[PDB]
């Protein structure tokens, strides 16, 4: 028994269904065999101790889920997933990780196996902090996040949550994996959009930290304030509404 | 990110056309505007334009100025006709959106009407 929640109920059927649905919503990925995807996903963690998972265990899945996204249309995020996804629902040429096949399959799910049987553990799974870091879920997200960040080019945008105690958190997935795998030259600029929950939050100490990290990788940094995120989304969808324009 | 041009000196009654190139995704998604600042005065918004080209003007320039837009870069242009000494100012282009900041500013372009 572990400290974290058990595998999501009907995990096999959920992955299969998500794969089929993805290939329906995204016709460009209809060449994938969803049964093969599931077999590869399961192969990464079944009959294995869930504190000894490696990026290599997920390689077969990564190969099968290969997806070349337009490298200049990537939206990263940290602690504000819902808004980033709402944005790509209205700005449909842009992609977050969870708009790719592999990210879509796993988003909000939990899974693990055990060393001595081919059973999925529905009772409990390792918590990153309390139990162990190299667990099936954490290793999956580390692997796919690294690869997605590696593939980005030109200007990369990131939404950050302006209401958090740390707007930029070096211990977040964004701060510990994604930001350190943006490639210089390939990526010219990282532009942060700080989402308000009316000061200029681009002067926040943690934003100055992010700027330093990025500049040390020889990438330019830009920061913007999104003062009204829901209104922002409305105006992305329909910019011709008069509430999209400042009063004279 | 913001580069303005087309200013100069003209006689009262004359015309100038200002241009601004704005580089960035947020400019492409936002309503844009032309602002101006007279030497000892507050910066004022004088003209706005939606992504699709719907315009609005301050009463003091209505009928004399025309704002246009071409669309990640947006170019925003301000045609200024029948110029008055009161139009003397530094002109700036930026976002004019309640959703997104007019965070940073270009150098502006100086207009002097004698």
């Amino acid at each position: 028994t572990w400290s974290g929640p058990g595998t999501t109920k009907r995990f096999p059927e959920t992955v299969l269904a998500r794969c089929v649905k993805y290939t329906e919503i995204h016709p460009e990925m209809r060449h994938v065999d969803c049964q093969s995807v599931w077999d590869a996903f399961k192969g990464a963690f079944i009959s294995k101790h869930p504190c000894d998972i490696t990026e290599e265990d997920y390689q077969p899945l990564m190969k099968l889920g290969t997806q070349t996204v337009p490298c200049n249309k990537i939206l990263l995020w940290s602690r504000i997933k819902d808004l980033a996804h709402q944005f790509t629902q209205v700005q449909r040429d842009m992609f977050t990780l969870e708009d790719t096949l592999l990210g879509y399959l796993a988003d909000d799910l939990t899974w693990c196996g055990e060393f001595d049987t081919s059973k999925i553990n529905y009772q409990s799974c390792p918590d990153w902090r309390k139990d162990c870091s190299n667990n099936p879920v954490s290793v999956f997200w580390k692997t796919v996040s690294r690869r997605f960040a590696e593939a980005a080019c030109d200007v990369v945008h990131v939404m950050l949550d302006g209401s958090r105690s740390k707007i930029f958190d070096k211990d977040s997935t964004f701060g510990s994996v994604e930001v350190h795998n943006l490639q210089p030259e390939k990526v010219q600029t990282l532009e942060a959009w700080v989402i308000h929950g009316s000061r200029d939050l681009c002067q926040d100490p943690t934003i100055k930290e992010l700027e330093s990290i990025i500049s040390k990788r020889n990438i330019q940094f830009s920061c913007k304030n999104i003062y009204r995120p829901d209104k922002f989304l409305q105006c992305v969808k329909n910019p011709e509404d008069s509430s999209c324009t400042s009063e004279i | 990110q913001l580069q303005e041009s087309g200013g100069g000196s003209v006689q009262a009654g004359g015309s100038l056309t200002l241009s601004c190139t704005a580089s960035g995704l947020l400019f492409r998604l936002a309503s844009m505007g032309w602002y101006r600042q007279a030497p000892g005065k507050e910066r004022e918004l004088i003209a706005t334009i939606t992504v699709g080209g719907k315009t609005n003007y301050k009463d003091s320039v209505q009928g004399r100025f025309i704002i246009t837009r071409d669309n990640t870069k947006s170019t925003v242009t301000l045609q200024m006709n029948r110029l008055k000494p009161e139009d003397t100012a530094v002109y700036y282009c930026n976002t004019a959106s309640p959703a997104v900041g007019a965070d940073t500013w270009g150098q502006g372009t100086r207009v002097t009407v004698s």
